[PDB]
RNA sequence: CUAAGAAAUUCACGGCGGGCUUGAUGUCCGCGUCUACCUGGUUCACUGCCGUGUAGGCAG
């Protein structure tokens, strides 16, 4: 038969906003007087993240919260449409529960992506990451200078307790909140780019910092196989994959391996696609959106 | 059909003779929505003007049309019990793609 | 000179090639400074005069010791993965030059030159100055960030007349031709 | 009744001082036979330079003011007039009742001859548009351009020459121009459907042209019937009531070089649709046929639909 | 080669004097707008410069 009418999907992976600071190096430790980045309107008029001249690298603060529960949509019209992707969720993560999803996650959060300006040319990026859940920490994690990488994914001999960590979040049996933040050397008074509003850089209270969505956009960087190529490297989740910076979409309607295509057929035709392609989709439901007419 | 080639004649007849299309007091829809009655180029135009000050299709046209077409025959929950009604949906729907592919070109 | 390093974009998912050629340009603009010297131009090997494009390779030229000791600077850390060198070769071919070509395109620049030069007014510099003036380039730019003001600033770029011999010159601190002429191939 | 190979476009034509009334029957729009005549003047005096022919032609009517008044509380519209000089002596005599209008009207002609065979396409719309100017198209001047925003935009489209795709965007970019007018087509199997309609009393042509063209209003035994489209009453033609004759025999002859005949009008039907509502431009232009062996002298519009 | 071709509506003028529109009023009851998103088009095909002239190197 038919999808449904109207049917759509919560977001999972909540980001906030990553509010920047600015401080000295082996200062990492003490990261709770660290001035909040200020910016001042100074003459043509620019807008530029001027460091103090005792503070050198940035440090990036934002959370993240995985919910778990990718499978239940939020608003389905049709009955006999959401029991059917239910049970096509839940046989995906029966054969096979996201751990490889969840270990290119923590490959995401290994590498500063989340930074996009303020990550290039850097020395070391070291992020930091803890996991709280009673108001206090229960494992840190330390991360390396060479293993940040862009496209290098490998076994790690802790970043798969980290994968692991998002897996047991993103289940659905107990979600996890982390404290996630990214120092990085960058240069003296050198011009770190937020986010700007329509120039506006954007801004919260006392501060400048990144967009959420672009955080997300940056943090669901999973999608490798798409028919072109997967030379370059992976590329964010999206359903028709989009790419504005390379600027061609790709993942084409005239193919079958767009998103639209594959869950229409996963569902209703039961053409069940290889392991990449159903990570694929089950990524782009860990999304979110509006689908359906 | 003549109500849509009214519209399109009172559309035609309203950007001839009124050159006045640029930035002013009380102008502000009358640049997204206006762009099928919209003016020529200005005299201050930006590099990328193709956006902001003429875009290159009647973007905000379609779904006024879609919303007049609506407002004009009070369709009811049981307008398609036969293909009466359909049938002047489907007519209706046509000629608003049409109308929607005639004024994008509008803008070039 | 002689010796010549090709430094290939690699494609990059969160940036245009556009994007990290101009990374690439003030990074290679800050080991020039840090070097010193007029001897190291640049060459584009994939120019497109039609789409005015600069390509995804960069060809530095100059002897073997400024290779090798560009390539142990910290002016490719952190874009060692964002990039594929070759090996410091040979030469195998005309010469051409690489030059910077600006312009007046902004008549208020020259508006306010005028004003500081000859203690003019505004309405005598808008006749002497009209908006006419504004020079129109098809040519392909980097965007790079500015020292004294700090607005963005893109840098035009023109290869020069293919010549079968070069010529004795110098180079700025981008790579580009003040006399010098590299080698097109 | 030869399909053109191109539609030479003559473009936003102010004619001032026109004939509105035109027929003995109508007072509107002049009749689509000066439109005709004017398009074979045009042909002997260009067209036989240009080594082309010129048959058709597009009635647009971009906007149209007649020179009438609504006297003091009445239904009805009288004429302006114009005075005229004096006779021998101080009597202003004679005032014969002739109505004017002013119409922007914008011509497309079908052009047959050596175009693009053995002469350019730019020029020989320049040399036509600039030739067009210096006579009169309905019994009024053709007043020139002399206001600002300087069209001069006489567009020489070719139509047998291009892909399909490319003809159509030919065709919907030439009615762009036409922009707010109305094109003026005959009508002639629907009067005779709407003749074959009403046959139940007696079918009688005049009587069914004089009873769809108003508003024939008819209660429930509390509505007007729906209106199917502007429906104008226009002359269509001559018909002869006097055989024909020769050249010199007939007194006070306009030439004594081509026969005369005693003709009478004949009122076809008419409709005003949009230039968007039809298929091709070239299916809309009026030619003039004559059957010399009766009495028939007709023009009309060949593949109106 | 067009219901073709042709055409001066002119001169003058006091609208004007008056006036009570008014009385009264119950708008009522109730509600799920949801989910997602890289502004890194150039918020000016820039900006003060060695000579009033284009010839430039210090966060350029």
């Amino acid at each position: 038969l038919s999808t449904a009418s109207v049917l759509a999907f919560e977001r999972k992976l909540d980001p906030s906003d990553a509010l920047m600071s600015a401080g000295a190096w082996a200062q990492r430790d003490a990261s709770q007087e660290w001035p909040a980045v200020t910016v001042r309107e100074k003459s043509q008029t620019v807008d530029v993240a001027n460091l103090p001249s005792d503070a050198d690298t940035l440090k990036v603060r934002f959370t993240l919260r995985v919910l778990g529960g990718a499978g239940t949509p939020s608003a389905c019209n049709d009955a006999a449409y959401r029991d059917k992707l239910l049970q096509t969720v839940a046989t995906y993560v029966n054969e096979q529960g996201f751990a490889e999803l969840a270990r290119r996650y923590a490959h995401n959060l290994a590498n500063a992506r989340f930074l996009w300006r303020n990550r290039v040319g850097a020395e070391a990026v070291e992020v930091r990451i803890n996991h709280i859940r009673q108001g206090e920490v229960a494992r840190t994690w330390r991360f390396d200078a060479l293993a940040i990488g862009l496209r290098d994914f490998k076994a790690d001999a802790e970043l798969d307790a980290l994968a692991e960590l998002i897996a047991s979040g993103l289940s659905g049996s107990g979600h996890v909140l982390l404290e996630v933040v990214a120092f990085a050397r960058i240069g003296d008074g050198q011009e770190v780019f937020p986010s700007q509003e329509l120039k506006t850089l954007y801004s919260v209270r006392d501060a400048a910092a990144i967009h959420s969505q672009k955080i997300g956009n940056a943090l669901r960087t999973i999608d490798t196989w798409y028919p072109d190529e997967d030379g370059l490297g992976p590329i964010a989740v999206e359903p028709y994959g989009s790419v504005t910076s390379q600027g061609k979409a790709y993942r084409q309607p005239k193919q079958k391996l767009d998103f639209y295509t594959l869950l229409d057929n996963w569902v209703l035709r039961d053409e069940a696609p290889a392991v990449e392609q159903q990570h694929y989709v089950i990524a782009n439901l860990i999304r979110g959106g509006v689908f359906g007419e | 059909g003549q109500i849509c080639d009214e519209a399109l004649q009172y559309a035609a007849r309203l950007r001839e003779l009124e050159p006045g299309w640029s930035a002013t007091p009380g102008c502000q829809l009358h640049d997204a929505e206006q762009l099928w009655l919209d003016p020529l180029r200005a005299q201050t135009d930006e590099t990328f003007l193709q956006r902001r000050l003429r875009g290159d299709w009647p973007a905000e046209v379609g779904n006024r049309f879609a919303n007049w077409l609506n407002r004009a025959v009070s369709s009811d929950s049981q307008i398609l019990g036969s293909p009466e009604a359909a049938q002047w949906s489907q007519e209706l729907s046509k000629e608003l793609t049409m109308f929607k592919e005639i004024l994008e070109d509008e803008r070039d | 000179m002689d010796h010549y390093l090709d430094i290939r974009l690699r494609p990059d998912p969160e940036f245009p090639p556009a994007q990290l050629m101009s990374v690439l340009f003030g990074k290679l603009h800050q080991a020039l400074v840090a070097q010193g010297g007029d001897r190291i131009g640049v060459s584009f090997p994939d120019l497109d005069e039609s789409r005015s494009r600069l390509g995804e390779r960069l060809r530095i030229h100059a002897s073997a010791d400024d290779l090798r000791a560009l390539l142990a600077r910290p002016w490719l850390e952190g874009l060692r993965d964002h990039l594929q060198f070759g090996e410091p070769a040979v030469v195998p071919t005309p010469y051409r030059q690489v030059s910077r070509v600006q312009a007046k395109s902004n008549p208020e620049r020259l508006r306010r030159r005028l004003m500081r030069r000859h203690d003019l007014s505004e309405e005598e510099a808008r006749k002497r100055i009209p908006d006419t003036v504004a020079r129109a380039l098809d040519l392909p730019f980097v965007t790079l960030r500015s020292q004294s003001t700090g607005q963005h600033f893109r840098l035009f770029i023109r290869h020069g007349p293919l010549q079968a011999t070069a010529e004795e010159g110098g180079f700025t601190c981008y790579g580009l031709s003040k006399g010098g002429f590299v080698p097109w191939f | 009744v030869t399909d053109p190979e191109a539609l030479l476009l003559l473009p936003r034509l102010s004619i001032q001082n026109a004939n509105a009334i035109s027929s003995p029957l109508t007072w509107g729009f002049p009749s689509p036979g000066a439109f005709t005549g004017f398009v074979h003047a045009l042909q002997r005096r260009v067209g036989i330079s240009l080594d082309i022919e010129l048959d058709g032609v597009g009635i647009v009517c971009h906007r149209f003011e007649a020179q009438i008044s609504q006297p003091a509380g009445k239904r009805t519209k009288v004429f302006n007039l114009t005075r005229n000089p004096l006779n021998r002596d101080g009597s202003t005599a004679a005032i014969v009742e002739e109505g004017r209008a002013h119409l922007e009207v914008s011509l497309l002609l079908g052009v047959h001859g050596d175009g693009l065979d053995d002469h350019p396409a730019q020029e020989i719309a320049r040399q036509v548009q600039e030739q067009a100017g210096a006579m009169r198209l309905a019994g009024g001047s053709i007043l020139p351009w002399c206001n600002e925003r300087f069209p001069a935009p006489n567009a020489e489209l070719l139509m047998l020459g291009g892909s399909d795709e490319q003809r159509r965007k030919n065709q919907r970019r030439l009615t762009r121009r036409l922009l707010p007018g109305f094109a003026l087509v005959s009508r002639e199997a629907l009067l005779q459907q709407h003749l074959e309609t009403l046959r139940t009393t007696l079918p009688e042509a005049t009587t069914l042209d004089a009873l769809l063209d108003l508003c024939r209003i008819n209660f429930e035994p509390w509505q007007v019937r729906d209106k199917p489209g502007w429906l104008v009453p226009i002359p269509a033609g001559y018909n002869a009531l006097s055989p024909l004759y020769l050249p010199g025999e007939v007194r006070n002859a306009r030439d004594r070089e081509t026969p005369l005949r005693f003709v009478e009008n004949l009122f076809g039907l008419g409709e005003w649709l949009s230039p968007h509502r039809v298929a091709a431009l070239s299916d809309l232009l009026w030619y003039h046929h004559a059957e010399p062996d009766k009495g028939l002298y007709r023009w009309s519009t060949p593949r109106f639909v």
